[PDB]
């Protein structure tokens, strides 16, 4: 739901919204270790539940449309900056 | 379970002169033919094939012509020259398919453990790959219907087997082996950047046209499943790879230390004997 | 200088073991480990050579 | 009734079936028939070299299967083009590719029916790219020694066919034999697509494959330090004080340019993070 | 098959040689009457029980 | 210190091979010593 | 079915006689200095998967005919004078056939059979097991018969030599057969040696004035070294039987 | 075309390389080479090989057809056994031996101290070391010392035994010993070993036996 960083999440939304306590969040991921969709490297000096790779969703057709700000972003930005490299690496065409 | 085959362009040049047949025999546009070869492994080689006199009605597209005068006795000739080079599959041109193709596969799956259909290219202008394989698949659904048989995208390649360049690399008459770091890398930059991101534009054709007019394979079973793989790193503002920047100090660490010390060694390389042979050539001229 | 190296592809004229020559511009060559062979000579070398 | 310098407009597939017919054609020598079109007098073209069964008995004039001829041409009839034979091929993959003593019989055994029926000698086991041992000969005879054996009409084609003129018993066989000229056809209808599959294939395919990187450099940097002490023995070898040295023994290169293009690869390899990501 | 195999015997006189030994890793070592050795992993038109070194 | 005139072939080393085996009339040595007329032959 | 076997023979018409050669020495990872057995020398390479580490100089390879690259490697070599006395050995009834030798059966059983059944009781002690023994007495009392009882007992690796057919008329041919037998014994782990009538091949070193048992002195020294060597023999027992054990060498 | 020349040099090489031997050299880059086929040739040889590497009748590489000198191999296979090359060194001599302190002490003085302290042979200026002999009854541990003197240093321990020296063809053992010693002068001044002793090398010279 938040795609961005702070993926080393504190347990606060975990202990709040997922109706769990502080002593069980480890079980909440160690059982999830037996699940294996997410394999976070959970901090234990700060109790921070870290986010690694996941099985994300099932369907967000509003983001099958609204994926343009990532897909076309990737397209014209890796392609445009591709042409910024090749526009810098221009007259070594030789 | 097929990754790749070895493609000899010899009988592809027989697809070239049968591509010369179809331009002068008449109405038949597409070059369709039957692929010889031998399963050795997941990797395979194709050494021969043959191109079929074939017709295809535009109305009820599943009308095949694979004559068995043309099949059996020519398999007796092709068996008679070599017991090894028997059938492995078949081919046709066009990029996508043919409403008859699946049936044409099943005519020769009685002949082969895996009759492959490798859809071929007579006029290469492509952004992706050359001719590519399609193996026998039964993926059906999670539904429990009668068994699906349409032959799915099972990766292949153009492999090069043996010497054969007494002809080929004599017929190069243009090309140079680049010592990579000599523009070949930017050729790959144009082809993967451009030819990858126009395929990304095909993927916005997918993820825009399927939102627009796309039915049931809009989200069959791989779109969200590889929106995971899209969710490696698609994030919003700058994606914030904070590990990757002092990790990048561990990276550019290496390249700038090697370039620094090593290109100072290159300063000895160029500079020193450049001066010696320089001034020998200069003042020893007198 | 590098295009000269097709001359390498002519396998080398092996050493011949001549006892002596006779008349009619011909010699007696006894090949290394083989028998006697009367053959004709080239032009850049002589019977007197 | 007249002699002309000929020419062989070759179908690349001819040489393809010869390199397959000698590459897989195990150097026990074999025999075939050549299937082209007698286009005119001053040229000839080949459009097909077909395959022969396992005649592992002997190169002979009797090795021709005429029902394989008739059924072969019949299979050219049920395909688009029933073209004409123009002669015969054979393979000499073992030795130095010169005209065998059956060729000196089966040549005029074949061209008794044909017009030219030019021989075809091959050896792909000579080289991989450098030597292209294709070979072809026209049997002149003692009937035509009335006239001199000089077509000559267009020259410098047999002047540049005359430019090698070096095969041991063939130089000797200047009697009874004069070769034919073979160019390669302007094959851009296939050389185009061999080019596009050539470079669309042989550099990372889809080319999102390399864009391994740095442990190769690790090993390469240990190379590129481990030779550097013996690369720098040459300035000690340049310390001859006055003069005592012949040719400098120049080991200046082979370690400049390895670092050059290799660390061009290391620095654009350093770019590929900020190139792939954004 | 056997037309061409009679032909193989018919090609020249089909050089009578000596078997040096026979392995079964069916496999045999030939010494020619030119006193030249040729291993084969495939014997051919006889049985290994029929012959001996 | 005779600058050419001492070619110590040592003449007995493989004695059943340097002598007579291949060089029957060991005069191959003597063709050496003539065609290197400053020489000195030694044996054991 | 015979048409399919004949089809396999018709495909075997394509099959090529490979070349008998041997590895002289390995040069690089793919350059192999080998020699054609009937002549010249070459440097070639393997197929793809020929286990080049197992190619050790002195092995035999089969090569391609034309390309001449390495196709296979057999054992090595056998020198079939060894064949006609090793597998010549027949199986027997066990030591029930003999009697009145239970001290010899049991203690000779202790010195022979134990370090192949369990050499680690020796290693629980730590001490190396012994090597071999010598039987004597009157001739024909069943020394050979007792050796055949051992030949019935272990049933594995019996190399039994009559041990007087070694000196043909050459000098080191005897030694070369000794080296070949001891290398075959170095090949197979649980080898058993038996020798009889040692006095025609062991002998005694007197002052040298003769000219035919100096050959037995040098051959005897092939025994003096090559019962010990640098490498000790591993599970290679030596069972010795003679009629006169007086005239053998006290060095032995 | 510079790269074509470079890659061109090795097209027809290194796959099926035949082996002959050098004989003589008339002139620049063209020389005489005998063969392991039995005949002799006078062929054009490469500019590749350093020109001073063709003194002996060295093992050289040639083409089948063209027969061109491309490579020279200065070694040849072995003498007979060639030093066992890895591990068969039986080890019990340095940290384990029962009673040979004179001979262990002297062999140590005469092998190990030469191998490192060459400059102690300089400030006193003494000599390099050479051969040695042992004598002891059968059971004095005669071989053990050589066994792990072979072990505990990394010397090129090319041993033989000389009971194989007596043969049928004439000069054969001499060829063996000169394979040993030209092999010796080839490789290294490390340690090269011959256990060969009494009743083969006796001092009776004058007997026409
Ligand atoms: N102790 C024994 N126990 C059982 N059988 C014996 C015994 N001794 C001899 N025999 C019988 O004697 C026969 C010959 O024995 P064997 O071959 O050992 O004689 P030998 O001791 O080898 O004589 P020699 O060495 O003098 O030729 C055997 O068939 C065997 O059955
Ligand atoms: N000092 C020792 N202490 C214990 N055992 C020894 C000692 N020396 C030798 N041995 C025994 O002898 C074996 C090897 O002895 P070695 O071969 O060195 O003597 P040797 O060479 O046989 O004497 P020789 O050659 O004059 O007959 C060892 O494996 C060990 O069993
Ligand atoms: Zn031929």
């Amino acid at each position: 739901t938040r795609p961005a960083n702070h993926r080393q999440l504190t347990f606060e939304e975990i202990a709040k919204s997922a109706k769990i306590t502080v002593n069980e969040v480890e079980l909440l991921v160690m059982k999830a270790l037996s699940v294996g969709l997410v394999k976070g490297s959970i901090d234990e000096v700060d109790k921070r539940v870290h986010m690694t790779w996941v099985q994300p969703r099932v369907l967000d057709l509003q983001q099958i449309k609204g994926m343009k700000d990532r897909l076309e972003f990737w397209c014209t930005d890796v392609k445009s900056m591709e042409m910024l490299v090749e526009h810098q690496a221009h007259d070594i065409l030789t | 379970a097929v990754q790749k085959v070895v493609v000899h362009p010899l009988v592809l040049l027989s697809v070239v002169d049968h591509f010369n047949r179809i331009g002068k025999v008449g109405n038949q546009k597409r070059v369709v033919g039957v692929l010889l070869g031998s399963w050795q492994k997941k990797v395979l080689d194709v050494s021969n094939s043959f191109a079929v006199p074939f017709d295809e009605d535009d109305k009820d597209d599943s009308v095949w012509f694979l004559d068995h005068d043309y099949l059996e006795n020519m398999y007796g000739m092709f068996k008679k020259v070599n017991a090894r080079e028997r059938i492995v599959g078949w081919y046709h041109t066009g990029p996508k398919l043919h409403k008859n193709d699946i049936a044409i596969n099943e005519l020769m799956k009685r002949y082969c453990p895996n009759s492959v259909l490798v859809i071929i290219d007579v006029k290469p202008k492509d952004l992706g790959l050359p001719t590519e394989a399609y193996i026998s698949v039964e993926e059906v659904h999670d539904d429990g219907t009668p068994t699906s048989k349409t032959f799915e995208h099972v990766t292949s390649e153009i492999g090069a087997e043996e010497a054969e360049e007494v002809g080929v690399e004599h017929l190069l008459r243009d090309i140079k082996d680049t010592t990579v770091g000599t523009l070949s890398q930017r050729i790959t930059n144009q082809v993967h950047g451009l030819k990858g991101l126009n395929s990304k534009l095909l993927d916005i054709r997918s993820y825009l046209e399927k939102v627009a007019t796309g039915k049931l394979p809009i989200n069959h079973q791989i779109i969200y499943q590889l929106q995971d793989v899209f969710n490696l790193l698609p994030d919003v503002s700058l994606q914030e790879f904070v590990k990757a920047f002092y990790l990048k100090t561990n990276d550019q660490m290496v390249v700038v230390y090697l370039a620094s010390l090593i290109r100072s060694v290159v300063a000895l390389h160029n500079l020193i004997n450049n001066k010696i042979a320089n001034r020998d050539a200069e003042k020893k001229e007198g | 200088l590098r295009e000269e190296l097709q001359l390498l592809q002519e396998q080398g004229s092996y050493v011949g073991e001549v006892v002596r020559a006779m008349d009619k511009k011909k010699v007696l060559v006894k090949v290394h480990p083989e028998g006697k062979f009367v053959v004709d000579v080239d032009k850049n070398i002589d019977i007197n050579d | 009734a007249v002699d002309t310098a000929e020419q062989v407009y070759i179908s690349s597939l001819a040489l393809l079936k010869m390199l397959k017919h000698g590459r897989a054609g195990v150097p026990m020598e074999v025999m075939g028939l050549m299937l082209g079109e007698f286009v005119d007098d001053y040229t000839v073209r080949v459009i097909d070299v077909f395959a022969m069964p396992q005649s592992g008995t002997g190169v002979s004039v009797e090795a021709v299967d005429p029902v394989f001829q008739a059924k072969m041409l019949d299979m050219l009839k049920q395909t688009g083009r029933p073209e004409m034979v123009v002669g015969w091929y054979h393979s000499h993959p073992g030795f130095g590719c010169w005209l065998s003593g059956v060729d000196i019989n089966t040549q005029q055994s074949f061209e008794a029916l044909s017009e030219r029926a030019v021989a075809v000698v091959v050896d792909p086991i000579q080289s991989v790219k450098g030597k292209v041992v294709i070979d072809a000969f026209r049997l002149i005879n003692a009937n035509m020694m009335v006239l001199g054996h000089e077509p000559r009409q267009t020259t410098s084609n047999l002047g540049h066919l005359n430019k090698p003129s070096i095969q041991a018993l063939i130089h000797g066989l200047n009697r009874h034999y004069y070769s034919i000229t073979i160019n390669y056809r302007k094959n851009e209808l296939e050389q185009k697509m061999l080019l596009n599959l050539h470079k669309k294939s042989w550099m990372e395919g889809l080319t999102l494959q390399d864009y391994v990187v740095k442990e190769m450099l690790e090993l390469a940097k240990n190379y590129n330090k481990a030779v550097e002490e013996e690369d720098k023995m040459t300035p000690e070898q340049l310390a001859i004080k006055n003069v005592g040295k012949q040719d400098p023994k120049r080991h200046l290169e082979e370690h400049v340019d390895v670092l050059m293009t290799s660390n061009i690869v290391q620095c654009l390899a350093a770019m590929l993070d900020t190139v792939v990501f954004k | 098959e056997n037309s061409e195999k009679i032909k193989v015997n018919k090609t020249l006189p089909y050089l009578v040689s000596n078997v040096i030994e026979l392995l079964d890793v069916k496999c045999a070592v030939i010494k020619t009457s030119t006193r030249q050795t040729y291993f084969l992993p495939v014997i051919g038109l006889v049985d290994a029980e029929k012959l001996k070194p | 210190h005779t600058d050419c005139t001492f070619i110590r072939v040592s003449g007995s080393e493989l004695v059943q091979k340097f002598i007579g085996e291949g060089a029957r009339m060991v005069r191959e040595l003597f063709v050496m010593a003539r065609e290197h007329a400053p020489s000195i032959i030694f044996m054991d | 079915k015979q048409y399919e076997k004949s089809e396999n023979d018709l495909k075997a018409l394509q099959s090529v006689g490979q070349i008998v050669g041997e590895v002289l020495k390995q040069l690089t990872e793919e350059k192999f200095i080998v020699k054609a057995t009937n002549g010249p020398r070459y440097v070639v390479g393997c197929r793809r998967q020929l286990d080049k580490s197992k190619l050790k100089p002195g092995t035999r390879v089969a090569l391609d005919m034309t390309t001449l690259t390495i196709m296979r490697y057999l054992p090595r070599e056998v020198d079939p004078l060894v064949y006609n006395m090793s597998h010549e050995d027949p199986g027997n009834v066990s030591y029930s056939e003999i009697g009145g030798l239970s001290e010899q059966i049991r203690e000779l059983r202790e010195v022979i059979e134990l370090p192949l059944t369990n050499p680690e009781l020796f290693q629980r002690v730590g001490i190396i097991p012994p090597k071999g023994c010598l039987l004597y007495g009157p001739p024909g009392t069943g020394k050979t018969l007792l050796a055949r009882a051992v030949a019935s007992q272990l049933d594995c690796n019996f190399l039994k030599v009559v041990s007087s057919s070694i000196v043909d008329k050459y000098i080191g041919e005897s030694a070369r057969l000794i080296r070949e037998m001891f290398n075959y014994a170095r090949d197979h782990q649980p080898c058993i040696i038996f020798m009889d009538e040692i006095d025609a091949i062991g002998g005694r070193r007197f002052s040298e004035g003769t000219s035919a048992d100096r050959e037995i002195q040098r051959t005897l020294m092939e025994l003096l070294n090559q019962m010990d060597g640098f490498d000790t023999l591993h599970r290679v027992k030596m069972i010795m039987a003679t009629n006169r054990p007086d005239t053998l060498d006290p060095a032995l | 075309e510079f790269l074509h020349a470079q890659e061109e040099v090795k097209r027809i090489q290194s796959i099926p390389l035949v082996i002959g031997q050098f004989l003589e050299a008339v002139d620049q880059n063209t020389a005489i080479v005998g063969s392991t086929t039995g005949s002799n040739y006078y062929v054009r040889i490469l500019s590749t090989i350093d020109r001073e590497l063709l003194k002996p009748n060295a093992s050289v590489a040639l083409h089948k057809h063209s027969n061109a000198l491309v490579d020279v191999l200065p070694p040849e296979a072995d003498s007979s056994i060639m030093m066992l090359t890895s591990d068969q060194k039986p080890d019990v001599m340095y940290a384990d031996i029962g009673g040979m302190d004179i001979q262990k002490q002297e062999v140590r003085e005469a092998v190990e101290l030469p191998l490192t302290h060459f400059e102690l042979y300089k400030q006193i200026g003494i000599d390099p070391p050479r051969g040695v002999l042992m004598y002891g009854p059968p059971g004095c541990g005669k071989t053990m010392l050589a066994k792990a003197v072979a072990h505990h240093t990394t010397a090129a321990f090319i041993r033989v035994v000389g009971s194989e020296f007596v043969q049928k063809y004439l000069g054969e053992g001499p060829r063996m010993v000169r394979d040993v010693f030209r092999l010796a002068k080839e490789n290294a001044p490390a340690i090269i070993f011959i256990d060969e002793i009494d009743a083969i090398a006796t001092k009776r010279f004058d007997a026409q036996t």
